[PDB]
């Protein structure tokens, strides 16, 4: 008669009724994982009909001491309405039972785990949560790719239907923390003890102090919860009048930009017992970890404020008695309000450096332009700079009929054969530039797990400790190609060569010292690219301004040249594949990994969907080489200039000015290195999430169990950097997860038994990390696994790998897709059709690329190099091993003697 | 050599944009701010005289700029001119549901502030 | 073949672009769509059908 | 420009398609279209016919073949911009010329 006893306590008709997610920290196991539940009894409540409702009555048994302990702490907290009602009773089976009343089926840990460990086809709990709280109907899941952020952006509306329950949970957590502090109770708040109605119920681990002096610990709770706050848009109600969804939006003043008191009020409402200092303006931060911590709170609170409040802050300035509009600051979504320090309100003359700064910034362009309402895109349009809109098109390619007739003469392009034409110059119509620009709708404001990110940044900084960097002078700067673009205002009057010839060394030095105290927001010009591709999509270049690229070369070139010159490291930018470099790279990746497989993954929409927190993190990692040459303020203003110039830049796209939400710029030279930092960051947090979500009770190795126990406390329990544990985790990752990174392309060589046991990351962990931290769905069809290491990685930088005999030993050679080589030969740009020498250099480059096809087992693949060599001989006749018309020239490019 | 030529080009451009901008409503907007500092994003939103609306189809045109006057950004805008993507003047009577597969979309509506 | 009709489609859009077809947004968009479809085609009947409709743009003018 | 046009025609003849040769050989005889040849069924097609022999070769009855497809006539609009009947076309009514034909796909 146990059932009528439980409803004998609480008058409610009951029906009686597994893997749940817990945040565990013991002396025995530490992790955020799915565990088994054995000691509980759940009874469900019914409505006015005989239909079940989301109320559950969890009754569990205890000993006598913890029964008295739970009762003596519940009697001090009952008056808080954020506490679930608990019933204490003894039942003779006399065993004391504790009955919690009207809980939901799932806790907040189930929601946080289901969104931070996402798996398609293994997501019954997330579907049940979405159906139970009326975010979507049961039939919604039938649609293919219902979960995909890119192929179905209605899932953002579905998840944003969950944001009002999460805001109520935050409010009830603040009420419960106030009740614990007013009662003198010390405890750790975890997500598994709060249901999806917001009520708290488990009081076993709480101790008692004098009233008024309670301390709740909330680092693990808030920091594990943080990505869900921006995924569900939980602070949407704070833009309405009196925080009510039914009420109309708050009509803010258009002239208002500060929002410091509003940010402090939001922090005090939702994160009152978060114990680290929050600076709303990150100019008042103490180091780079403080910048990351306080910029993570700013990306959540900036979703509340009007989007016209961000960007450059302008101010009327009189140059030689003439009214002028100039930018004297910047309101960042991530960094708050930054003011410039060298602001002169009255000036007599205009020197060349200040004239360059005044021509670069968008203040004088947008203040003299017309208003623009572009309904083609959802991005913020600022101003149309002309009376008309430009619609640029892309022409088709120039067909090379001579090479094609020569190739069909030699027996190519037969149907049913391996090598065919697949790469073309796809032409584009007039709406191509703005519809490519509309792919910045894939960039969403994302809050990271800040305690996890602050550990992952210290592990990622170990991958960059072998290089040297720091500021150089203007006379030490090497410029590779002086014929790059010069950004928007400066391309009217020349390339980047004219601005390096005009400016003195002292002028460039003064411009670089101006950027350590001021923000110069610049404009990026996006143009369509005339290039060959295998897909229908349009390619775009981005021209960053000459001010930005000049000062960024001065800030970053020593480190970038040191990364590009280092052999044997993890980042392989700058390592040539020729002269045995492919073999050396691959033998560096298989370092000493003991049960090795190979693995690659992709980042879908990586240039668009990259969060701003991870780009700021990559910039701070690259700026950590500046401890001697820069002060803390100089490094902050360099970070602020990079955020205003390559992250939240204004984009000139077809005669009009738009606001970029973020993402990388494909014309900045730092983009490949920032992509490598981001790649290592995503791999390290995939390994951290694989190690912390494993049940530690079934980890047989004591070293790995001790490693995850220290990993949890280095994330969530300590706030200093355990420098000795960062070295240990980095050595563990070097031993079992050897990586090769080249700007968002990666192969790893991983211990496969550790990956089957869940001790290092697999493809599943990368999919989960990209889902909760990148707002993309990585399909497994673009990821690969190679179990045999005599075969090389399936694809690295669009290159296949073969193990061939070269001399007396077996060497890894790279080869491309043969269709790519024939398509580059058959379709040719406009400049290569003019001069015949440029065609010979193009065909020599293509025969260099196609030389390792001769060692392929396929004879059809091997004939491509012979076709290119015969066409090169024909081109030479119509016009040592240093002669490019012999195969020895191409054999010498893959032999280790350089 | 090139420094003098680039300096003249940059200087002439700065004056040309300086000459175009109005100084009554721009000083009216700036002086209502406390510290004399305003966001840049509100300067063409509140002080511009022209508005260009790029409209991709008829369904957006019937919601955005319907009639001879429409309301955007808390201002009244009377339509001056409509052109198509081929830069030819489209009359107001040509923009219906009937004739819209004959029009070269997008349409660029130019309006002046009332 | 397929490579022959794809290369002829590329040449056809080049000579349409040299006849200033792209000064007409409606005409240029249709030509680009047909050319892109031909370059991504997998069998020869659809590609020749779109080659018919693309060649009709050139033969609609005076040459 | 001229070289590419000559180059395009040389390869176009090389393909040797039925419909491509039909369009090129009839447009060689003055029978050019006015709009794009449609691919979907039951769609508009305006085509001029300048000679009566070309009308004999192309048209036979209420249907005619263009680009190796069947198209049946809706109404024929002459230079006088009014409707010409189907039986009104005859060899003696050809002195009584270049007239456009609208049709739809079968
Ligand atoms: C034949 C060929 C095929 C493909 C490519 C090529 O550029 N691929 C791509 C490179 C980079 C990018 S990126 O902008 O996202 O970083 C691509 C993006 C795209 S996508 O975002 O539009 O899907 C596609 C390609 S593709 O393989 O050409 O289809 C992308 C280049 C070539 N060119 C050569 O191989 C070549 C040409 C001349 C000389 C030499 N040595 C080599
Ligand atoms: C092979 C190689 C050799 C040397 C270098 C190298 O040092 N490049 C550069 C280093 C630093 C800078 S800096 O001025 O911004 O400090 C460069 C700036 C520029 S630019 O801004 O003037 O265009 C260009 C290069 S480049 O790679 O030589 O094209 C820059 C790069 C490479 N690139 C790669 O290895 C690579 C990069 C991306 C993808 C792939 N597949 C390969
Ligand atoms: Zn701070
Ligand atoms: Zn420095």
């Amino acid at each position: 008669s146990f059932l009528n006893r439980v409803c004998g306590v609480s008058a409610a008709r009951l029906t009686p009724c597994v893997y749940r997610a817990f945040d565990i920290y013991n002396d025995k196991v530490a992790g955020f994982a799915k565990f088994l539940k054995t000691n509980c009894c759940r009874f469900q409540e019914k409505d006015e009909d005989d239909n079940l409702i989301d109320s559950y009555f969890v009754v569990k048994r205890h000993t006598f001491s913890n029964y008295q302990h739970e009762e003596t702490i519940y009697n001090l907290l009952k008056d808080c309405p954020a506490v679930a009602k608990h019933d204490f009773f003894k039942f003779r089976i006399m065993v004391p039972h504790i009955s919690r009343q009207r809980l939901t089926k799932y806790t907040m840990a189930d929601l946080v785990y289901a969104l931070r460990h996402f798996d398609e086809g293994n997501c019954d709990t997330l579907k049940e949560i979405l159906v139970t709280y009326n975010c979507c109907d049961d039939d919604y899941f039938n649609k293919k790719d219902w979960y995909d952020f890119v192929e179905n952006p209605d899932i953002l509306r579905v998840y944003a239907n969950l944001g009002e329950r999460v805001r109520q949970a935050l409010l009830k957590t603040v009420q419960f923390c106030d009740a614990m502090r007013n009662a003198g109770i010390v405890g750790v708040l975890t997500l598994d003890n709060q249901d999806l109605n917001g009520n708290w119920y488990d009081f076993g681990d709480f101790i008692q102090t004098t009233p008024g002096s309670g301390v709740p610990v909330v680092d693990s709770y808030y920091s594990l919860l943080m990505p869900i706050l921006t995924l569900t848009r939980a602070l949407t109600a704070e833009s309405h009048v009196d925080t009510d969804l039914t009420k109309p939006y708050i009509k803010w003043d258009l002239l208002k930009y500060d929002f410091t008191e509003e940010r402090l009020k939001l922090f005090d409402r939702y994160f009152k017992y978060w114990d680290q200092t929050y600076h709303p303006n990150c100019v008042n931060c103490l180091d780079d970890r403080c910048i990351l911590h306080c910029a993570n709170f700013n990306v959540l609170f900036s979703t509340v404020f009007p989007p016209t409040s961000f960007g450059p802050l302008v101010r009327k300035i009189f140059v030689d008695g003439v009214p002028f509009v100039v930018s004297t600051g910047y309101h960042f979504r991530e960094l708050g309000v930054v003011h410039n320090q060298d602001v002169n309100l009255h000036s007599s003359r205009l020197s060349f450096k200040e004239l360059l700064v005044y021509a670069a910034d968008p203040a004088m362009h947008a203040a003299s332009g017309n208003l623009l309402l572009d309904k083609r895109t959802t991005c913020f349009s600022v101003a149309a700079l002309t009376n008309n809109v430009a619609f640029q098109t892309v022409k088709p390619g120039n067909f090379n009929k001579d090479f094609y007739d020569f190739a069909v003469s030699k027996g190519f392009f037969k149907e049913g054969s391996s090598v065919e034409l697949k790469h073309f110059f796809f032409a584009q119509d007039g709406n191509a530039a703005i519809s490519d620009y509309d792919y910045y709708r894939y960039n969403l404001p994302t809050m990271c797990d800040i305690r996890q990110l602050l550990f992952v940044v210290e592990v990622v900084d170990k991958y960059f400790d072998c290089y040297d960097g720091g500021c150089i002078n203007a006379n030490q700067v090497i410029v590779n190609n002086l014929d790059k673009s010069a950004g928007f205002p400066f391309n009217k009057w020349g390339k980047a060569r004219l601005y390096y010839d005009s400016m003195s060394y002292e002028d460039q030095d003064a411009l670089f010292a101006y950027t350590k105290r001021n923000v110069i927001p610049t404009i990026t010009q996006m143009n369509l690219k005339y290039a060959i591709s295998a897909k229908n999509r349009a390619r775009t270049v981005a021209g960053v301004s000459i001010c930005s690229t000049m000062t960024n070369r001065q800030f970053h070139q020593k480190l970038l040249k040191s990364i590009a010159a280092t052999r044997g490291a993890t980042v392989v930018i700058g390592t040539s594949k020729f002269y045995g470099g492919w073999h050396n790279m691959l033998k560096t990746v298989y370092s000493d990994v003991e049960n090795p497989h190979l693995m690659g993954w992709d980042y879908p929409k990586c240039d668009r969907a990259m969060p701003n927190m991870l780009r700021i993190m990559a910039s701070l990692v690259l700026a950590r080489k500046h401890t001697t040459c820069c002060s803390l303020s100089h490094r902050f203003y360099r970070l602020a200039n990079e955020c205003a110039q390559v992250l939240s830049e204004m984009v000139m796209c077809g005669g009009s000015l738009y606001v970029k939400p973020g993402g990388t710029s494909s014309g900045d030279a730092t983009t490949a290195y920032a992509n490598s930092v981001f790649n290592i960051c995503q791999a390290v947090t995939a390994n951290v999430n694989a190690l912390l979500s494993t049940d530690g009770n079934k980890i047989a190795d004591k070293y790995v169990r001790n490693l995850q126990h220290r990993l949890y406390e280095c994330l969530y329990r300590n706030r200093d950097v355990d420098t000795d544990f960062v070295n240990e985790f980095y050595a563990y990752l070097r031993k079992h997860f050897s990586m090769m990174i080249l700007s968002d392309d990666a192969v790893v060589c991983f211990n496969s038994t550790y990956a089957s046991q869940g001790l290092v990351a697999s493809i599943k962990n990368f999919k989960s990390v990209l889902y909760y931290q990148n707002n993309v769905f990585m399909s497994e069809a673009k990821c690969w696994t190679e179990t045999d290491l005599t075969k090389g990685p399936h694809e690295f930088c669009s290159q296949h790998t073969m193990l061939v005999k070269q001399g007396d030993d077996y060497v890894y050679l790279p080869y491309p897709d043969p269709s790519r080589i024939l398509g580059a030969g058959c379709f040719v740009d406009d400049i290569v059709k003019t001069d015949g020498t440029l065609m010979i250099e193009r065909f020599v480059s293509l025969a260099i690329d196609a030389y390792p096809l001769t060692k392929h087992p396929n004879q059809e693949y091997a004939d491509v190099f012979h076709l290119y060599l015969q066409y090169i001989r024909k081109l030479h006749d119509e016009l040592n091993t240093s002669r490019y018309w012999e195969p020895e020239f191409y054999e010498a490019m893959y032999t280790p003697h350089t | 050599d090139k420094r003098a030529k680039v300096t003249s080009a940059m200087q002439t451009m700065l004056f040309t944009m300086l000459r175009k901008l109005d100084n009554d409503a721009l000083n009216n907007i700036i002086n209502n701010a406390r510290d004399g500092c305003v966001p840049l994003n509100i300067i063409p939103l509140t002080t511009a005289a022209k508005l260009m609306v790029v409209i991709p189809d008829y369904n957006t045109y019937k919601n955005t700029c319907d009639g001879t006057t429409f309301t955007y950004a808390s201002a009244l805008w009377e339509i001056q001119q409509v052109v198509d993507a081929d830069s030819k003047i489209v009359q107001l009577s040509e923009i219906s549901m009937d004739n819209s597969p004959n029009l070269a979309w997008p349409l660029i509506v130019t309006a002046l502030r009332a | 073949k397929m490579s022959d009709v794809k290369c002829t489609s590329v040449v056809l859009l080049s000579v349409l672009q040299q006849l200033r077809v792209e000064s007409s947004s409606k005409l240029w968009a249709q030509c680009v769509q047909l050319h892109n479809d031909i370059l991504l085609a997998k069998d020869t009947t659809e590609a020749f059908e779109k080659m018919v409709s693309l060649l009709s743009v050139l033969l609609s003018m005076q040459g």
